């Protein structure tokens, strides 16, 4: 059974989609093939696989475990939700993907949590995360835990601040703060690129997000305008189904990559910045 | 259950003080009237009842009481880390102490990596660091590419300390087979005593666990750490293969560092305004 399927999310660095040579349809080299199924119409559940093409860091990790493990794998796009996310007590995203068995494993931008953990197996961290807070250069915010955040109606004007829902980040703030995550809902963007352009124009005041993609996009800023200034540090993993016997194998190369420079070489060709 | 504990000298994580003569520790409290939580902890082998404290110990403590579980905590009796030496091939330190039957659990600064996990179970990290290097104030270095650790001579001594995984790295690594055959004269038994010898002029250079060493410059005015952090990396709970307690106590992590208590620890052990 050395054949898996495995599901991943678009996230860049982390993983890129891009269209195929139309005339091949055949990834260019550097890049692994994914396919992504997609609906006829909204009143169906028929639709057909399209061939994309991946790349990134999470891809290149996917690679290297691949060639060390010894497994073939088929890719595809998460298409019911995102990351990971209960819903009347059912998990959509990559991780319902592993936990009702249509994937063997989820690589990509994947927080380990305490509540995800319940029900799958988690890998060793490959990359270091948690949660930041990204401002325009000059704002005067000591992080997550501050009152301007924590009791936005204590000043005046209230700062405007936001996440993008259904993920680690706002499962974390509606546990730990709830007038606080309340106060938020208001705010919340339907992504990275739609945050980073209210941030840019005078529309939010701070934006809370995975800490390592605001370093990235901090690091490619136009300008090194936009900082960040990371609470709940954990990590991204590799999520296996509960009781895996990858787990075993998988653990001891990503700790290998770590130990060999080959962690190093990845981070620089992917996560390196100017500011 | 009674779970058998080893841990380590090394502060901030562990401090190690003498019983008063009753037999009790000595009553504290951190600035705010917070009372310093205090363990008997037996080490030497003639062995002695001593008094621990610190990051760690609240760590196990809190471990202890949400697991419901009770230990007795030792130091461990060589004083080391723990590496994998020729006799055909054998662990020292807390490592031969887990994998004996001597200790049962790990709660210790020790660093995951791929060889001790071939061997035993790792929890998921409850802290995230780096190496850097710590030198007298005096003293302006690059870092670990400068050419004075470089090109070693007898005109700039530097050192690790022994039976650490850092040590070990330093002996198989063939291009710091150089730096090696310098640092073989020079490597210390513990942290504290390469620390004190920095202090005096009679070491240059200390490489080691930030997590430790920026706590030491934090505190001390005569030291500084230099360099960027190099090979990130976790802490974390060493426990044997078949442990029950595995799943629980990674949880129990990812819980702390989610619901606050991970930063609370680094607030009051790891966080001080001496400089
Ligand atoms: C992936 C980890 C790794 O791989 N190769 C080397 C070298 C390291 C590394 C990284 C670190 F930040 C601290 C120590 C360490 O040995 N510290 C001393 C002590 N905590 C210990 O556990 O022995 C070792
Ligand atoms: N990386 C997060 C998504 C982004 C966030 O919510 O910070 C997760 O796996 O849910």
């Amino acid at each position: 059974d050395n054949h898996l399927s495995i599901v991943t999310l678009e996230e860049a660095p982390f993983v890129i989609v891009e269209d195929i040579d139309p005339l091949t349809e055949t990834c260019v080299r550097n890049t692994v093939p994914c396919r992504k199924f997609v609906k006829i119409n909204n009143s169906t559940n028929e639709g057909m696989n399209v061939k994309k093409c991946c790349k990134g860091f999470c891809i290149d990790i996917l690679k290297k475990l691949s060639r060390t493990v010894k497994f073939t794998y088929d890719l595809y796009l998460v298409t019911n939700g995102k990351h990971g996310k209960k819903v009347n007590n059912v998990w959509n995203g990559m991780i319902g993907e592993v936990v009702y068995q249509r994937a063997v494993m989820a690589v990509g931008s994947l927080t380990i949590n305490e509540e995800r953990s319940e029900v799958v197996d988690f890998s060793v961290p490959f990359v270091e995360t948690g949660i930041s807070v990204m401002v325009s250069r000059g704002t005067q915010v000591t992080g997550l835990s501050d009152k301007k955040f924590q009791r936005p109606h204590d000043y005046s004007p209230p700062f405007r601040f936001g996440t993008v829902p259904n993920g680690s980040t706002e499962r974390n703030i509606r546990n730990n703060y709830p007038y606080m995550h309340q106060y938020m809902t208001r705010f919340n963007q339907r992504g990275v690129e739609d945050a980073l352009v209210s941030l840019k124009t005078g529309k939010l005041d701070a934006f809370i997000y995975d800490a390592a993609v605001l370093n990235y996009k901090a690091g490619r800023d136009e300008g090194c305008k936009l900082v960040t200034i990371i609470f709940a540090t954990t990590g991204y993993g590799i999520a296996l189904q509960k009781g895996s016997p990858w787990k075993r194998q998988i653990d001891l190369a990503l700790l290998q990559f770590v130990g060999d420079g080959e962690m190093e070489e990845l981070e620089t060709l992917w996560l390196t910045g100017i500011c | 259950t009674r779970l058998k504990i080893v841990t380590i000298h090394q502060e901030p994580f562990v401090y190690v003080k003498p019983t008063l003569s009753d037999g009790t520790c000595k009553e504290e409290f951190t600035v705010n009237g917070d009372p310093v939580k205090k363990v008997i902890c037996t080490g030497p082998r003639h062995t002695v009842p001593q008094c621990c404290y610190g990051f760690c110990i609240d760590l196990l403590i809190k471990l202890a009481r949400t697991m419901n579980f009770t230990y007795e905590v030792h130091l461990v009796a060589d004083g080391k880390f723990g590496t994998q030496e020729r006799v055909k091939k054998e662990w020292n330190g807390m490592m031969g102490e887990l994998l004996s039957g001597q200790a049962d659990m790990i709660v210790a600064p020790l660093t995951i990596n791929n060889e001790r996990a071939q061997y035993i179970e790792f929890s998921k990290p409850f802290k995230y660091q780096g190496l850097t290097i710590l030198v007298k104030k005096g003293t302006r270095i690059t870092g670990i590419n400068d050419p004075r650790l470089r090109n070693p001579s007898d005109k700039f001594i530097y050192a690790t300390v022994k039976q650490s995984s850092v040590d070990i790295y330093f002996r198989r690594q063939v291009e710091l087979s150089t730096m090696y055959r310098h640092m073989e004269k020079h490597n210390y038994e513990s942290a504290a005593e390469a620390i004190q010898a920095v202090r005096d002029n009679k070491l240059h250079a200390f490489i080691w666990d930030s997590a430790v060493l920026e706590f030491e410059a934090s505190q001390k005015c005569d030291l500084v750490t230099t360099g960027e952090l190099f090979f990130r990396s976790g802490f974390g709970i060493g426990m044997r293969k078949d442990s029950p307690w595995k799943q629980n106590v990674s949880l129990s992590i990812l819980k702390s560092h989610e619901n606050g208590f991970m930063e609370d620890l680094d607030k009051t052990w790891v966080r001080y305004q001496e400089c």
